[PDB]
């Protein structure tokens, strides 16, 4: 339920990454959490790059 | 000349997401941890002229000290002030039982000043009491709030692990070597980019480093307090790395 609802424990580090929705996530863990959630899988969300989108 | 835990600029002490912008240099032990490329990704706490305390996951990208730059005495994140120090890491020391805490050796011992002072360390296995108001500081994510780009502070009550581990809160994840802190209604919390920074609690005279910013479920959500490494469960290891080095 928590994984599906996008509730995950993540370090509070700033190491931004870029999702296929063109949104910057503040670290890989946060993106990994949305990817595996219902709403992320809903949108076929994936990681596109290992830096902030556009930076 | 100076002593730990005693800011020469009186903190603001607000009633980082939420909180406020700190009075410049009222948290003189706050460090900004940057890569060689020189951009802020983690906080840290100065323990002594040469040593820094931070979170282990701040280091899990490169095992090499040359890849790290500790910024002392700063208030602005990008346009560093002219007095600010920029010292390069010489050694890294990971906590041996895979806990989220680590030590950094400074190549040139930073010079103590009215704006660069270390924090005091708790006594071993001290347990911060439930509802104790402490402060967390850093440059991390702000979510909808103000002060992005400047050092922020937030005053937050400790929640005893017993309550924090209840199902409606963090559901058994926290355990003994960590502490919780935050408001039940949410809205005030550390966040991404604050990792490895200090959680300090005032004790009579001075501030004591009691937590290292570590993890959480999101940031500032209701019923989801932040989780910090319990510094008192590790002081016997910190001193030895300074002592035996
Ligand atoms: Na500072
Ligand atoms: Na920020
Ligand atoms: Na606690």
């Amino acid at each position: 339920s928590d994984a599906e609802r996008g509730v995950c424990a993540c370090p509070r580090i700033y190491m931004p990454v870029c999702g296929s929705n063109l949104k910057t996530y503040n670290n890989d863990c946060l993106l990994r959490c949305e990817i595996n959630s219902d709403l992320g899988r809903a949108n076929n969300l994936r990681k596109i790059a290992d830096q902030a989108c556009d930076n | 000349s100076f002593d730990c835990g005693k800011p020469q600029v009186e903190p603001k002490k607000c009633p980082v997401v939420g909180g406020c912008v700190a009075h410049p240099h009222s948290w003189p032990w706050q460090v900004s941890l940057r890569t060689r490329f020189g951009m802020h990704f983690c906080g840290g706490t100065l323990i002594s002229p040469e040593w820094v305390l931070t979170a282990a996951h701040c280091l899990e990208k490169s095992p090499r000290p040359s890849s790290y730059k500790v910024i002392l005495g700063a208030h602005q994140e990008v346009n560093l002030e002219p007095h600010v120090q920029e010292i390069e890491v010489s050694r890294l020391f990971l906590e041996p039982t895979r806990k989220d805490i680590a030590l950094l050796k400074l190549s040139s011992p930073a010079v103590i000043t009215d704006k660069v002072i270390p924090a005091c360390l708790p006594s071993p296995n001290y347990v911060v009491a439930d509802r104790t108001e402490c402060f967390i500081t850093g440059w991390g994510e702000t979510q909808g709030t103000f002060g992005a780009g400047l050092l922020k502070e937030a005053q937050l009550p400790v929640i005893e692990n017993k309550v924090c581990n209840r199902y409606e809160f963090l559901n058994g994840r926290v355990q003994s070597t960590e502490l919780c802190a935050g408001h039940l209604a949410g809205g005030t919390d550390s966040c991404q980019g604050d990792s490895g920074g200090p959680l300090v609690c005032f004790e009579k005279d001075k501030y004591i480093l009691q937590g290292v910013t570590s993890w959480g479920l999101g940031c500032a959500r209701p019923n989801k307090p932040g989780v910090y490494v319990r510094v008192s469960r590790f002081v016997t290891w910190i001193e030895g790395v300074m002592r035996n080095n």
